[PDB]
């Protein structure tokens, strides 16, 4: 318990000042998202990794040069179904790490609130939420070897 | 009393000094809610002594946890007693057995 | 902080999702300045000391005053340790008898609380902004999805699951098997009459 | 042996009997295990647990409410509760927790007067513990001050 | 004092529809809500007189599992439609009706032969649908009088199709017990009853008849403001002549009216100088009163 | 010690800094207040 | 009473601005002499303001326009 | 570490009652002056002329001070 | 007719013991047996009136946490024993009984001074024991009528008057059974048998009549509606 508390306190301290202070930064950089495959088993499909995120590039059909999903699109359930229809295995999305916003991040680089159904609003302290989300299940882990 | 036990209740009740235990055998000469007087048998009496044992019971006293410590007699007038028998029951004790 | 209290928690099975059970002895102390203001407002007391003595004596009318002033005023319930933001939630109080706080079962999973000795703290918002933030942001009915992953946090468990599983099961040869019913109301009428299983 | 003893007492072997609902008189659909168990009352009484406070005494140095039930003390709003309030975005609730409820001497009086008058508004002010911290840091030979 | 019990004082009736009602009674003694609700529910479910369809005969149908040509619905569908038909009968306790209809359209309860004793509460009640133009329906329906619900399985010529008998007009009833408080007593019951009938009788009438039945079942055992100072007139204060005249001119008669007047308003009052206002404040202070007091609804209808 | 030697200056921009001095945090319902302060400054 | 505020959030568009607008309206109705625009049913100023916002009768622009109109009327009637 | 507790004296109680009394600004200042000059036994230790001088305003007569004093004298404790 | 119901009557009353009885109601229609039985059981267990001890005075005692010389039981145990005393008062709603005893032996309910309006149904009820020959006890016992459970905390007195919680309910337990009745020419009628265990201070028939009267008076509000 004490180790979990220390870890969550450090996590809160390191990210307490991060707030959504913009709507869009206009960046084109992003991260490539693919399903998590270990050996011969898939532990994490692509649907759960890109749901509620904003595409950083136009997603094209695998065999053609036709834009399937336009840039700056919030991938809700229907977009994920469309992506899985055409067998897409890699999507470039926007992330807070590759955000050009100074002193905070923008709504598009963050995405869905995950507590509501809409996009994140300006003025939300996402750093504290993130620290609490990471630290809360810390008591379900094992501390002894 | 638990009515479902293991057999260790009497040992806990007696070894704990919450109950009154007869030091010598005899007959209950006097019984009261606060004191017990036992007439000691002549085969356990010291020479040149009136053989009586007097037990003054603890009545409604405060413990370290602000609870009540009270002793109740469990013997009748004139009944025989032996050394080691229970004369009074302390808190959480029923006829010499632990009763929590 | 002031305007705060704590006590042991029990289960209220009759409560609604937005309601909590608050002892009136705690509520009399928590909302004392509001009671003073309301007593002075309707002419029951002409001075502050008159209202103070009336509250000290616990007259019959002060309970009506308390019931009126706690009508629509959320209170914050918190259980330590507060691992995430769901450890503090806003509820509408209902005055009850006794000394224990009644808690809605469906919110027991977010608090990670059980009824075997747990205690909770209660705080009273003071200003209009605080009350509206409690009603619009920290209310229980607003917290139905987990901010960590988006999963629901109002999952029924134990007795409710057991009862719903028991009622929605079929037996091969039960009483009343093989008949045709006009609707669910007829099914309930047959069940309550002991004519069908 | 338990079943034999139950048979000796003219009781069902399985240890389950039929019960009826006291409010409706109808029989429960399944046999229920009914018997006798030894129960204990533990030294955790709600009479010693319930405590509430509106206003009371304060510390001389920090001007904050005292702790404990022996005094008319308040509940501690720690760092984790502050984090929980920050995650909601309730800035006014946190501010009234920080100033007018704990250690703002003028703010407490003004808030109490406004509440008695039916005006639910506050003037936040400055906590006294910050001034104590400033004085303590200045006592170390370090010039710390507020500007503008 | 030992034989007197609480009685309901606030009987609230909410009429959701012509057949659905919600009744609330409070206050009640502890535990009496469950007793009354359970007794009334049992009586309204099991023992309630009424009239219902018992069995049918169709000319072209000989068995329950058959196929009628030209009818959109199945035979058991027609039986279900017949079970939901509510009929008022006043003359006898057993009547026979005939349904003969040809053509295309919804054959309903308005197509039944009219009779003096028999009344149909819902002529619009759909019985079946006739699709083919050269198709006809001919059936005979028996209606009887009884109490409660009788399944057709317990009763198990040719072509006699049995129907479950629902004589009780009650279609649904539920009750709930909640907490209610008098000023002193707190452990008291509040009873809420929601009930829907089939349209033959009103929910209030059904409740009344159930209560009457239960009461007759027992005939063999039953033995026969503001603070007072605010209400005092302004003449109670020993004000001077000029101040009294100004207050009388300002339409002020009681202490509360003067108390609710602020100093700024009284300063602007003509003929009322600062000295008179100070005198008024002094005489109010001698009784522990001020000028900045507010009241919700001052005039107490007196 | 390092701040005193360097003569640093604190602008009170984060949540913790405003919590220390009992101000509205620049998040949630207090975001508009800080935006107005910045615009007026 | 009130159990949810989803309709008011949809009308305003933001949960954080809804609190400020509702607080402004509730303070107008409580400290000031303004009367509610909806038929109050034993409700407090916060719930009345929320119900007014839900019906679309109250928003920030409407409040600003009303304040400007009241100030202009007071300044005109001062003379 | 030891810090101590804040104790409520007679003057603290009197000022608490004053703050919850519908006084004006001038009346509140006069009440503060009156409560300042109260000893442990509850008696006024200065004449009202000294209070009037301590007010420092030339628009207040002895009558307003008398009215404020009479209002204060009905606080708790009476007398 | 189907709108006419046969109505029950009190047929048999069996006195198995002084505190145990059976009452027979017959005939009953289908479903009315349980409907009447559950309501009657609830009313009998909840609303029956009786007399109970409320206040005690002993000459040499000041409070319940003390002991009396020559008495083997504590004052609290004596009060607990007095809580179980069954008394039938037939003329008043309040009475004061006097107990005087001296000499070695048990002090029971038969040692209470006789009163015309007071009946003791269990004279063998042991109250205390005197263990000293030169020991005497004298007490005054206040008995009054009520219904339900009234703890002394919910309800100034001089020092030496001891309060005891009042349990006015005379009924210990109620059971009921529904059997098939044998009427002249029908086989669709039931019979209700009510087994009643009390403390011997109330007649079973008057208890049944009182329960029926309470039920009728509570039900008459639904008749008008
Ligand atoms: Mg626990
Ligand atoms: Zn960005």
């Amino acid at each position: 318990t004490a180790n979990s508390g220390y870890l969550t306190r450090r996590l809160v301290d390191v990210a307490q000042d991060l707030v959504v202070t913009e709507d869009d930064c206009g960046t084109h950089e992003g991260i490539m998202m693919t399903p998590v495959i270990e050996g011969g088993d898939v532990k994490e499909p692509l649907r759960d990794r890109v749901l509620g995120r904003v595409t950083a590039e136009d997603v094209l059909k695998p065999g053609t040069a036709d834009i399937l999903v336009p840039r700056n699109t919030l991938l809700h359930e229907q977009w994920c179904d469309l992506l899985e229809e055409n067998s897409v295995d890699a999507v470039k999305v926007r992330s807070v790490v590759s955000c050009d916003t100074d002193f905070g991040v923008c709504a598009h680089c963050y995405g869905r609130d995950l507590a509501r159904g809409h996009i994140i609003n300006k003025g939300e302290a996402i750093g504290v939420i993130a620290a609490q989300s990471i630290g809360e299940p810390g008591t379900q882990l094992t501390m002894r070897t | 009393k638990p009515l479902v036990g293991t057999g260790m209740e009497r040992a806990v009740a007696v070894d704990s000094g919450v109950t009154a235990v007869a030091k010598r055998g005899g007959v209950v000469q006097y019984v009261d809610a606060s004191r017990i007087v036992i007439k000691v048998n002549e085969d356990e009496m010291y020479p040149g002594e009136a053989g009586i044992d007097i037990y003054n019971l603890t009545k409604y006293t405060r413990s370290n946890q602000n609870t009540c410590i009270n002793q109740m007699p469990c013997v009748s007038l004139g009944e025989p007693v032996e050394r080691g028998d229970v004369l009074a029951d302390g808190p959480s004790t029923d006829l010499g057995e632990l009763a929590l | 902080v002031d305007y705060s209290g704590r006590s042991v928690i029990t289960v209220g099975p009759y409560l609604r999702l937005h309601q909590c059970g608050l002892p009136k002895k705690m509520a009399l102390e928590l909302f004392k300045p509001f009671i003073y203001g309301k007593l002075e407002l309707r002419g029951l007391a002409t001075t502050i000391k008159a209202a103070k003595k009336m509250v000290e004596r616990e007259e019959a009318v002060v309970w009506d005053i308390l019931d009126e002033v706690i009508r629509e005023h959320p209170v914050l319930l918190n259980r330590a340790p507060t691992l995430h933001r769901l450890g503090i939630q806003a509820f509408e109080p209902v005055l009850i008898e006794g000394k224990a706080i009644q808690l809605h079962p469906l919110v027991c999973a977010a608090y990670n609380a059980d009824f075997d000795g747990d205690q909770m703290a209660v705080h009273v918002p003071l200003t209009l902004e605080a009350q509206l933030e409690a009603r619009a942001l920290m209310m229980s009915t607003n917290n139905i999805l987990s901010p960590a992953n988006g999963e629901p946090i109002i999952v029924p468990s134990q007795d409710v699951v057991l009862g719903l599983y028991y009622m929605t099961r079929d037996c091969v040869n039960a009483k009343g098997e093989g008949m045709v019913l006009t609707g669910p109301k007829e099914a309930e009428r047959l069940y309550r009459s002991g004519l069908a299983s | 042996e338990i079943k034999e003893l139950l048979k000796l007492g003219d009781l069902p072997t399985s240890g389950q009997i039929r019960l009826y609902d006291g409010r409706t008189g109808e029989q429960f659909e399944r046999p229920v295990t009914v018997g006798y168990m030894y129960m204990l009352k533990l030294n955790h009484l709600v009479d010693d647990k319930m405590h509430a406070r509106s206003t009371g005494s304060y510390s001389l140095v920090t001007q904050q409410p005292l702790g404990g039930k022996a005094q008319f003390g308040g509940q501690r709003f720690g760092e984790m509760e502050v984090w929980a309030l920050e995650a909601y975005g309730a800035a006014y609730t946190l501010q009234e927790m920080l100033t007018v409820k704990s250690d703002d001497v003028n703010g407490r009086t003004k808030m109490y007067k406004n509440i008695v008058d039916g005006n639910h508004q506050m003037e936040p002010g400055m906590p006294e513990s910050f001034n104590v911290l400033l004085k303590e840091i200045r006592s170390l030979g370090i010039n710390i001050e507020l500007e503008d | 004092s030992v034989t007197e019990f609480l009685k309901p004082r606030l009987v609230d009736i909410e009429q959701v529809s012509s057949t659905h009602a919600k009744v609330t009674l409070e206050p009640l003694e502890r535990g009496f809500g469950h007793t009354l609700g359970n007794a009334l529910r049992r009586i309204l479910l099991s023992s309630m007189p009424g009239c219902a369809v018992t069995e049918v005969e169709i000319d072209g149908v000989l068995h329950e599992y058959s196929t009628k040509e030209g009818v959109q619905e199945d035979i058991l569908e027609i039986l279900l439609n017949l079970k939901g038909l509510a009929v008022r009968v006043q003359g006898k306790d057993e009547v026979i009706l005939t349904l003969n209809k040809s053509g295309i359209g919804p054959v309903t309860a308005a197509d039944i032969t009219h009779d003096g004793d028999v009344e149909i509460v819902k002529p619009q009640h759909v019985i079946c649908h006739l699709t083919d133009e050269n198709a006809s329906i001919s059936m005979r329906i028996k209606v009887q009088r009884g109490r409660g619900y009788v399944p057709a399985s317990t009763r198990i010529p040719i072509g006699r199709l049995l129907v479950d008998a629902c004589y009780s007009p009650v279609e649904r009833i539920a009750y709930n017990v909640e907490a209610a408080r008098v000023e002193q007593r707190t452990d008291l019951d509040k009873l809420v009853i929601e009930m829907e009938t089939n349209g033959t009788i009103d929910p209030e009438e059904a409740i009344r008849r159930a209560a009457t039945i239960l009461a007759e079942q027992l005939e063999a055992f039953v033995d026969l403001e503001f603070d007072p100072i605010l209400l005092r007139p302004v003449d109670d204060l020993e004000l001077t002549v000029r101040s009294a005249n100004c207050l009388k001119a300002e339409a002020i008669h009681y202490i509360g009216d003067l108390v609710q007047r602020t100093e700024v308003e009284l300063l602007k009052t003509p003929n009322l100088g600062k000295k008179s206002l100070t005198e008024i404040k002094d005489v109010l202070a001698s009784r522990g009163l001020s000028l900045g007091m507010r009241l919700e609804n001052w005039p107490p209808a007196s | 010690t390092e701040a005193a030697v360097a003569g640093k200056r604190d602008e009170l921009r984060g949540l913790k800094e405003n919590v220390i001095v009992g101000r509205l945090i620049p998040a949630g319902t207090g975001y508009a207040y800080h935006q107005d302060r910045m615009r007026r400054r | 009473a009130r159990v949810t505020v989803q309709d008011a959030v949809e009308k305003i568009g933001n949960r954080f601005d809804l609190v400020l607008v509702a607080a402004r309206r509730a303070r107008q109705m409580q400290v000031g002499g303004k009367d509610p625009l909806v038929p109050e049913e034993n409700d407090k100023t916060t719930v009345i303001a929320l119900r007014e916002i839900e019906e679309g009768l109250i928003n920030n622009q409407i409040l600003d326009v009303r304040e400007r109109q009241e100030q202009q009327e007071q300044e005109a009637a001062e003379l | 570490v030891y810090q101590g507790e804040t104790t409520q004296t007679l003057q603290d109680y009197l000022m608490w009652q004053v703050e919850l009394t519908p006084f004006s600004d001038t009346d509140r200042a006069i009440a503060t002056s009156i409560v300042d000059a109260v000893d442990e036994t509850g008696y006024l230790t200065v004449p009202l002329e000294d209070i009037l001088e301590s007010i420092g305003d030339e628009e207040i007569d002895i009558d307003e001070v008398e009215a404020v004093l009479k209002r204060i004298q009905r606080f708790d404790p009476v007398g």
